[PDB]
């Protein structure tokens, strides 16, 4: 009898936000009378994807930080060490600088 | 059919609609506020002019994603504001994932830039959209870790638990590295001035705002500013004291701190120049990400040390 | 409230549609799209299986599924970029130089 | 939260059906985006809040980003393949469809015959996933980090440019 | 459950392989050197072997719900480690004439060795899935390492797409068996059932989809169509690795799954694998008949050898010696395929650019390199189930296991398949001694040479005297 009201508020918020944008767009509408980009952009998107999925393990670690003891801290520390080893490998090879 | 449960539910619906209108008018009004800091009826006049103008669909484009890119740019970072609590009894979303939802919205924010770049049948606009999208990906990768510093300090994702863990000490002073990384990531993702218009190094690149006229351009024009005000709300509710103050009412305190942080954003508009693209990407990949990972490890050791 | 049969049938239908789109389409990009559809369908089936028994192992298997999806998407898109840069076409029936 | 689950599943099936039988790929990727959103809503309706938040964070916030990034990068509209229109020919369309539909009917016959206790409540938050992610399942995330590192190494080694230029016209066999 | 300090001893080969992964990666970042990175990888794998000896000095226990370490896990870890060592020693002369970077190869080989060790130690469904994916995904960049070449890129494309499809199949089947049985452990996949209820639809269909995925990963029929193209397109050390170590680890986790789970008593999965093994042996020996390329022939030979492994696996619940037979046949098959693919790698070394077509032309091999021809024909004798070689000992064990549990159809299939197989085996053996129509001083080429001749001496000695192999296989017994 409170979370149902909160879910209803979320629903009307979403529905009336999209409805406001729709009515705004149609009120603007009603009145008045062979190449290739690159490969480094794909590489930086792939860096974002892989480090975001490793950041997912950090996301799930951050909620259970206290309930897992020092052994969980050690495991997340060696996880982050592997992550930073990959990042510093990427830094040192030269695949991370842009140089336009 | 008069029942007090229906009255309370309708009052909650009224709270949702007034917070939506107040955040929309806050962005619209301090758009003019920033333009004065660089006449509140001038935005009403601008809205009338934009309403009484024809939206141009290009004849080489399609009528779906050309209009859906401003849809994303407005509504994604608009519903990002549903997370923010302004008071113990004036919140619209009390769901458990109070940080992951903002991460969803920031992840979907890149869709507007990409879809606008394809929708403008123009190679230069496509290259500019690629540059902007690469930048915002390169900063939203560690946006999550900058939020996870405070998340790990406060335990759960719920913003109520965040602002109740801010009772003894605000999270700005133990985690200043998380604060500056989140400020940098929020500047870059919302396309604020230093990490803005990456077409400055190539004349074969153009903006994605071009070929947008009337309402489809006004959607971006108000969407970036609703985004920066909800990023400021995220910032205060995470690192500063959410609704916390000695004497003045909590919503007054929240409004004062939000206003303070976007006058700080006006100071950002005034002070620093725009760095080069290679420097921006090299910064966001080499300095910010190891620093926030080290910040997470340090706050883990701290919160596991004094755990008694 | 929700039976397991309906959720598993939804996941199975998604897996069937992803396999169908993987087979019937000649484009490699659409083939990768269908592959991610089957990966998401198997992940959805694992989520329903975990949510039925009340254990958290289904969500962990979902995390492993999306990690595999991320890395495999990165690898497949790099291979797609190389195939476009070399063959200048994405017909998967064109690269069939290996006869029996 | 049952009618929301059913409608999210129905529009997910519809969205992926328009994904499978589409012509230009950016609209198919958009349909897959709303399909992933619907499956995220399904995940939310079953108490797996972390799973749906993850689908829009990772699967719809990073993976579809990679797909549209590649598509918007190398400039396919499906050129020289839309005009052929092989998938909208029937002699190729009956075979795999009825084969994989035979698979569908046999696997949903295998679905039935299991006792129905229903999807319960008690939504599993990220705290439970955290406490069972670094307890019994430690080596899962350690070697998953190793697996993601391997995938990054593979795709970087395969798909880099080897040429200088932020605008490149297509040469055969890379000059 | 938590991991005690004494539980770190059984974890030691995996930790050593991960430590040498990060050490090799930091050495690539700091210097980008070839010889130093290859030496670091070899030193890491050797230290992992000494760590395996240290594990053998310690006990055999369940480290986590994911992994249980015992003699079976030690044996398969050792086999995968020495196969990875052989892959590195065959890959250094091939990478000596490579134009692009040549250290990510060692990084991916080390990560795939880690995945093989995880599959050897896998006591869990998540551990099984993660192990086969950690094997599959470095092999994408291993196969497509020579992505300048057309055929390697095509093989990488085919392997990546089909492995993604089979991973989806395995994941959906694992989801189905998790929906049926409320535990992801191997030992608790049918514990909630009993009194003839074990043949339930959901568990059987999920195990069927898992069978589909693992039959892709073991080149079984009719999921074997990826085998010859992937063997031919990939570089010869990559073919060596994905023939020996990947398939050894995947069959080891398959045997552990079918031993620990109580679905081995089901008389439907057993019949399905009987049909699959029959068709695998017969079909692979049939399509290996009219083959001129050696890599496609070795791929079909691998299909037949996993067929022999599968018939050795069918009688696991009755023969009581099936694990020992599988271990002995895998040692023999590992050494024989190692020697054959080592000859293939040494004769196709260096890379010599992507423009030149990398055909083998094994005819006349004796007249310019006699030792390579000798070890190649020794391995060709070994793969045929011919005596004075270890492959005959493995075939004898497989036939004894098949005839102990009265698998008459499968025994006849093994006999017919071996009789068909020795045709092209001895055809290659003769052709490497004929006259060539048309037609090495480095230390590491000599290292590959002593590796392949040590493999030849090993198969000859264990063919004329297999008793130490039987003693070290029977000493490694899993906890029932």
């Amino acid at each position: 009898t409170e979370v149902i009201a909160h879910h209803w508020a979320f629903a009307i918020f979403l529905i009336v936000a999209i409805g406001l944008c729709c009515l705004m767009l149609v009120g603007g509408w009603f009145l008045g009378g062979r190449l290739r980009l690159s490969a480094k952009f794909y590489l930086v998107a792939m860096f974002f994807v892989i480090f975001d999925v490793e950041a997912l393990y950090l996301f799930a670690w951050s909620t259970s930080i206290r309930e897992s003891g020092w052994v969980g801290f050690v495991e997340a520390a060696i996880f982050i060490f592997v992550l930073l080893a990959g990042l510093v490998y990427l830094v040192r090879i030269g695949a991370l600088d842009w140089t336009p | 059919w008069i029942s007090p449960e229906l009255i309370e539910i309708l009052l909650t619906i009224l709270k949702a609609v007034v917070i939506l209108l107040v955040v929309v008018t806050c962005g619209a009004f301090m758009s003019f506020g920033e333009r004065r800091l660089l006449g509140s009826l001038q935005l009403v006049a601008d809205m009338i002019k934009m309403f009484f103008k024809e939206d141009w669909i290009p004849k080489f484009s399609d009528r779906v994603i050309f209009t859906l890119a401003p849809m994303i740019a407005f509504t994604s970072l608009l519903l990002a504001f549903a997370i923010v609590p302004v008071s113990p009894g004036w919140v619209v979303a009390d769901l458990n994932i109070g940080i992951l939802f903002f991460l969803m919205m920031a992840g979907l924010a890149v869709y507007a830039v990409l879809f606008a770049g394809w929708s403008s049948n123009n190679k230069y606009s496509l290259l500019g959209a690629m540059r902007a999208s690469a930048q915002t990906l390169s900063y939203e990768v560690f946006l999550g870790l900058s939020l996870m510093g405070v998340v790990a300090q406060a335990g759960s994702f719920n913003m109520t638990d965040i602002v109740n863990s801010q009772a003894h000490v605000w999270n700005v002073i133990p985690q200043f590295f998380g604060f500056i990384t989140f400020a940098i990531a929020g500047v870059a993702v919302c396309h604020r001035h230093p990490f803005d218009q990456p077409e400055a190094e190539q004349e074969l690149a153009d903006g994605y705002h071009i070929e947008y006229s009337g309402m489809k351009f006004g959607l971006f024009f108000v969407g970036e500013y609703i985004g920066i005000v909800t990023i400021s709300a995220l910032m205060v509710t995470l690192f500063f004291g959410g609704w916390q103050g000695p004497l003045l009412p909590p919503f007054i305190w929240f409004a004062l701190k939000t206003a303070f942080f976007m006058m700080m954003f006006i100071l950002i508009r005034a002070s620093l120049p725009r760095p080069r693209y290679d420097q921006v990407m090299s910064f966001g990949w080499k300095i910010c990400l190891p620093l926030t990972l080290i910040n997470l490890l340090v706050t883990a050791a701290v919160i596991l040390w004094q755990a008694q | 409230m929700i039976p397991l049969q309906h959720g598993l049938i939804l996941a199975a239908i998604l897996f069937v549609l992803g396999l169908t789109g993987l087979v019937i389409r000649r484009n490699l990009l659409f083939m990768l799209i269908g592959l991610e559809i089957m990966i998401n369908a198997s992940a959805l089936a694992f989520v329903v299986a975990g949510s039925y028994w009340g254990q958290t192992d289904g969500q962990v298997m979902y995390i492993l599924a999306i990690s595999l999806a991320a890395a495999e998407a990165s690898i497949g898109l790099a291979l797609l970029l190389q195939l476009h840069r070399r063959r200048q076409n994405l017909n998967i029936d064109s690269v069939s130089e290996m006869r029996g | 939260m049952e009618f929301a689950f059913y409608i999210c599943g129905l529009i997910a099936i519809l969205a992926t059906l328009r994904v499978i039988t589409h012509t230009n790929p950016v609209h198919a990727l958009l349909y897959l985006i709303i399909s992933l959103l619907a499956i995220s809503g399904v995940f939310f309706s079953l108490g797996a809040y972390f799973a749906g938040a993850l689908e829009i964070i990772v699967y719809a916030g990073a993976i579809m980003v990679l797909f549209v990034f590649v598509v918007m990068m190398l400039n396919l509209g499906g050129s020289e393949i839309e005009q052929e229109r092989q998938w909208l020919k029937p002699q190729v369309w009956i075979g795999p469809a009825i084969l994989s539909a035979i698979m569908l009917v046999v696997i949903v016959y295998a679905i039935l015959g299991v006792n129905d206790q229903g999807i319960d409540g008690t939504p599993i938050s990220a705290k439970a996933v955290g406490i069972t992610l670094f307890g019994p399942y430690v080596l899962a995330v350690e070697l998953a980090s190793m697996l993601l590192l391997a995938g990054l190494v593979v795709a970087f080694h395969v798909g880099r440019e080897e040429r200088a230029g932020e605008v490149l016209s297509n040469r055969k066999d890379d000059s | 459950m938590t991991i005690t300090p004494q539980n770190l001893i059984a974890l030691l080969p995996l930790l050593i392989v991960g430590l040498t992964v990060v050490v090799v990666m930091l050495s690539i970042a700091w210097r980008r050197n070839h010889f130093l990175n290859a030496t670091l990888s070899v030193i890491g794998l050797n230290a992992a072997l000494v760590s395996l000896w240290f594990v053998g000095q310690a006990g055999a226990m369940d480290v986590t719900p994911l992994m249980r370490v015992d003699g079976f896990a030690m044996l398969y870890t050792g086999l995968v480690l020495l196969a990875s060592l052989a892959t590195c020693t065959f890959a250094y002369p091939w990478l000596e004439g490579y134009n692009d970077n040549k250290d990510e190869f060692y990084l991916l080989v080390l990560i795939a060795a880690l995945g093989g060790i995880l599959l050897a130690n896998a006591n869990h469904l998540a551990s099984l899935f993660l192990g086969i994916e950690l094997i599959s995904l470095p092999l994408f960049g291993l196969v497509g390492y020579a992505f300048r070449q057309k055929r390697s890129l095509e093989a990488s494309i085919k392997y990546t797409i089909l492995s993604a499809a089979a991973s989806s199949f395995l994941l959906f089947g694992m989801a189905l068996v998790y929906a049926q049985s409320g535990d992801l452990s191997f030992v608790a996949l049918g514990k909630n059932l009993g009194d003839g209820m074990l043949n339930e639809p959901l568990l059987l269909a999920g195990f069927g989809l898992m069978i589909v995925g693992l039959g892709f990963k073991l080149s079984l029929v009719p999921f074997h169509l990826w085998t010859p193209d992937v063997y031919q397109g990939a570089p010869a050390p990559v073919s060596t690795f994905l023939a020996t170590a990947s398939k050894i680890a995947i069959f080891g986790v398959v045997m552990r799954l079918f031993l620990y789970a109580p679905v081995g008593d089901s008389e439907a999965i057993r019949v399905v694998l009987a049909i699959i093994a029959f068709a695998s042996i017969i079909f692979g020996n049939l399509m290996a008949l009219s083959q001129t390329n050696i890599k496609r022939l070795l791929g079909y030979s691998s299909i037949s050898h996993l067929g022999y492994l599968l018939v050795a696996l069918i009688a696991l619940q009755t023969g009581e010696m099936s694990m020992e037979a599988v271990g002995v046949y895998l040692a023999g098959y590992l050494f024989s395929s190692l020697g054959a693919f080592g000859v293939v790698s040494l004769m196709s070394s260096p890379y010599r650019g992507p423009d030149a077509d990398s055909l083998f032309s094994y005819r006349g091999l004796f007249w310019h390199r006699p030792i390579l021809a000798a070890v190649m024909t020794v391995m060709m004798l070994s793969l045929a189930g011919i005596p004075m070689t270890l492959g005959f000992i493995g075939k004898f064990y497989v036939l004894a296991v098949g005839v102990q549990a009265h698998l008459w159809w499968l025994v006849g299939a093994v006999v017919v398949g071996s009789a068909i197989g020795l045709y092209y085996y001895l055809r290659v053996a003769v052709s490497l001694y004929l006259h060539a129509p048309e037609q090495p001083s480095n230390w590491q080429y000599s290292a590959g040479g002593i590796v392949v001749l040590i493999s030849a001496l090993l198969v000859l000695v264990l063919g004329v005297w297999p008793q130490p192999l039987i003693s070290i296989v029977r000493l490694a017994m899993p906890l029932m």
